[PDB]
């Protein structure tokens, strides 16, 4: 009977090992995905704020030769 | 029965982590396409004024 209580102790503990090394696996590829997407984001962000500046400058000439 | 337990009470463990990390993701991939999408609108309108100059 002790034999039983030991090796689902065993399975317990091997469940738990490869959860938490799948769960760690998950932890960083999702950091990975967000530190890409950051850089992205800041590329994009900085193209947009520079589109936007050259759109007003634009807006503003067209106003200018009215 | 057993693997659905076991698969569930693992995923249950320390999951705030995985979940502030993927609505993270979530909300920098919606900010990433709607970035993306006002590039093309901006690009489109500088090329239009651009064209309105001349
Ligand atoms: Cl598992
Ligand atoms: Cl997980
Ligand atoms: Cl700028
Ligand atoms: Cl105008």
């Amino acid at each position: 009977e002790r034999i039983k209580a030991e090796r689902k102790r065993l399975r317990n503990r091997i469940a738990a090992s490869k959860c938490r090394k799948r769960k760690l696996e998950r932890i960083s590829r999702l950091e990975e995905k967000v530190k890409t997407l950051k850089s992205q984001n800041t590329e994009l962000a900085s193209t947009a704020s520079l589109l936007r500046e050259q759109v007003a400058q634009l807006k503003q000439k067209v106003l200018s030769h009215v | 029965e057993r693997n659905k337990l076991a698969a569930a009470k693992c995923r249950n463990r320390r999951r705030e982590l995985t979940d502030r990390l993927q609505a993270e993701t979530d909300q920098l991939e919606e900010e990433k396409a709607e970035l993306e999408s006002e590039i093309a609108e901006l690009q489109k309108e500088k090329e239009r004024l651009e064209f309105v100059l001349v």
